């Protein structure tokens, strides 16, 4: 055999991808895309 | 009325061992003995009767004795010994009636202005409760014979009484008590679909009797006017009940929930100590 | 096999069970049968906890998930990370995240960029309709999302350059069941709705017979359990 070199050497899991989103983009999301509305 | 019966079976054994009276010696017609009875409300009770000997010739039926000195004897003996009871009538172990019974019963419908007959079948096959009740009264008639005296098929049933099967569940030792959920409701789905619907085509019998016969009283009076309230469904071809199958999905509905909660939970009670008790059994085996 | 298909009358030890559905869904996938793959693959993956903490489950899930990935729809795969497992960049976390995605540049950027481990998927055949799941995924979300949307939103917003192509990839959407639109093809109208009846009147009081067939199932295997002492 099972192993023949490598013995020498509601969570996370369900949610990177979405959550991947949630850590690269739309941070400020609605609070400047929320500041559309007046900032035009 | 008369409302109905309650008929103990221990007078109905008080018919019957009258009958071993009569079947060791020549039994001529049949049994016509005394039907004691407690009579309170419009329902009836029996818990006791006696017999009386009686022979008849079929030539006028018209010769048949009773024995009224005997009657109000043991009459006296019981009323003696029990002021509850008194006569309602009478009974007959022929399961089916003649021209004469009119004359038994009028006659002795002067000690009580009721005198009911009791139908019985010492060999019972067929019938469902043996009991059976009439009352002699009038409706005329519509074209208003003089007095067509009928008898009226009063419903009746077997009577219960507290601590009177302490014989009886005892002796036949043959019930299985509870069988709800094991067959019992296909007995009687055999027997209510064939032995419902054979009596429907027997009356079906009797309306082909109407067909070639039947014209003494075709019966134009209850007939097709119950056989209406039977038409309060008419469910001819393409079946008419589009107003049913949402009614029957409401119906399936809240059934069909239990069991796939409920029988989920069946699996989860059966699981968890088949398994532990499963394991323990075998890796505790050695 | 499938003239002879002869499996074992009682499973052995469930790490040779475990591989052996592995093994036999790993055909299922090149075969292709996305129904039986992912319950098959989904025991056969619960199946074998036991392995080497560099990994082999993460090899057994690695290879597993690629069809699933192919399904049209995946949820999130696992639900247990593992950082070795991140340090080998196995499964492509990045490849799913451009399946969530409706990118393509980003997309085809992962399969250019790391077709030496493409190489030790060896299963080529996932990228030939995975693209096309890029595409289905957009409009599955889309039309997921709204209740009416039309050629002239989706068509030219997912840049398919014309009403009809859009057209056709809902001919298949139609075809696969997935939407309930419909196509006014006069003035370019997707005239697309949703339908309705979403009660439990039928469905569930129909499914209960899975659902407990499920349970008389486990009943009876419960009983047989019980048989052996």
């Amino acid at each position: 055999m099972s192993e023949k070199k490598q013995p020498v050497d509601e969570d996370n899991w369900d949610d990177d991808n979405v959550e991947d989103d949630f850590s690269n983009q739309l941070r400020a999301e609605l609070e400047k895309h929320g500041y559309k509305m007046e900032t035009s | 009325a008369v409302q109905k019966v309650v008929v103990h079976p221990l007078v109905l054994l008080s018919v019957v061992d009258h009958f071993n009276r009569i079947g060791k010696v020549g039994n001529q017609k049949r049994v016509v003995g005394v039907l004691l009875g407690s009579w309170q409300k419009k329902v009836l009770d029996v818990s006791n009767s006696f017999a009386v000997p009686f022979d008849e010739d079929d030539k006028d039926d018209s010769v048949w004795f009773l024995d009224h000195d005997y009657l109000e004897n043991m009459y006296g003996m019981f009323k003696k010994v029990n002021a509850r009871e008194r006569i309602v009538g009478w009974y007959h172990t022929g399961p089916k009636l003649h021209k004469n019974d009119i004359a038994i019963n009028e006659l002795m419908k002067r000690y009580c202005p009721n005198s009911v007959l009791v139908i019985i079948d010492v060999k019972p096959k067929d019938l469902g409760l043996p009991t059976e009740a009439y009352i002699s009264v009038e409706e005329v008639h519509d074209d208003g014979t003089p007095t067509s005296k009928t008898f009226e098929h009063v419903t009746s049933e077997i009577g219960a009484e507290e601590a009177e099967e302490v014989g009886v569940e005892h002796l036949l030792r043959d019930i299985k008590d509870t069988t709800v959920g094991t067959l019992s409701q296909r007995i009687t789905n055999q027997v209510h679909g064939l032995k419902g619907l054979n009596s429907k085509l027997l009356d079906i019998r009797s309306y082909l009797e109407k067909v070639a016969t039947g014209k003494l009283p075709i019966n134009h009076q209850i007939i097709y006017q119950l056989q209406d309230v039977f038409n309060l469904l008419p469910d001819v071809s393409l079946q008419e009940f589009v107003k049913a199958f949402y009614l029957k999905t409401n119906d399936q509905m809240v059934v069909v929930y239990l069991a796939s909660l409920i029988r989920s939970v069946v699996a989860l009670h059966n699981l968890i100590n088949n398994k532990i008790a499963n394991r323990d059994a075998e890796k505790k085996e050695g | 096999k499938l003239v002879s298909k002869s499996v074992f009358p009682e499973q052995a030890n469930n790490n040779e069970w475990a591989r052996y559905l592995y093994y036999t869904g790993r055909i299922k996938a090149i075969q292709l049968e996305y129904s039986e793959a992912r319950r098959t693959m989904t025991n056969a993956l619960r199946k074998a906890p036991q392995h080497t903490a560099v990994g082999f489950k993460q090899t057994v899930h690695k290879l597993l998930i690629v069809v699933e990935l192919l399904l049209g729809e995946i949820p999130d795969r696992l639900q247990f990370r593992q950082p070795s497992l991140k340090r080998s960049l196995m499964p492509y976390f990045l490849l799913t995240q451009a399946v969530r995605t409706g990118n393509l540049a980003k997309f085809n950027q992962v399969l250019d960029q790391f077709g030496e481990k493409f190489q030790a998927d060896g299963t080529y055949t996932l990228i030939i309709r995975l693209r096309h799941n890029v595409i289905k995924t957009g409009v599955r979300m889309i039309s997921l999302s709204y209740s009416r949307i039309s050629l002239a939103d989706i068509a030219q917003k997912l840049q398919l350059d014309s009403p009809e192509d859009a057209e056709f990839i809902v001919a298949k959407a139609i075809r696969d069941g997935v939407i309930e639109a419909s196509i006014n093809h006069e003035k370019g109208y997707v005239q697309s709705k949703e339908m309705i009846d979403i009660y439990s009147t039928r469905e569930p009081q129909l499914a209960f017979h899975q659902r407990i067939s499920f349970c008389l199932d486990i009943h009876n295997m419960s009983v047989k359990a019980m048989r052996f002492p």
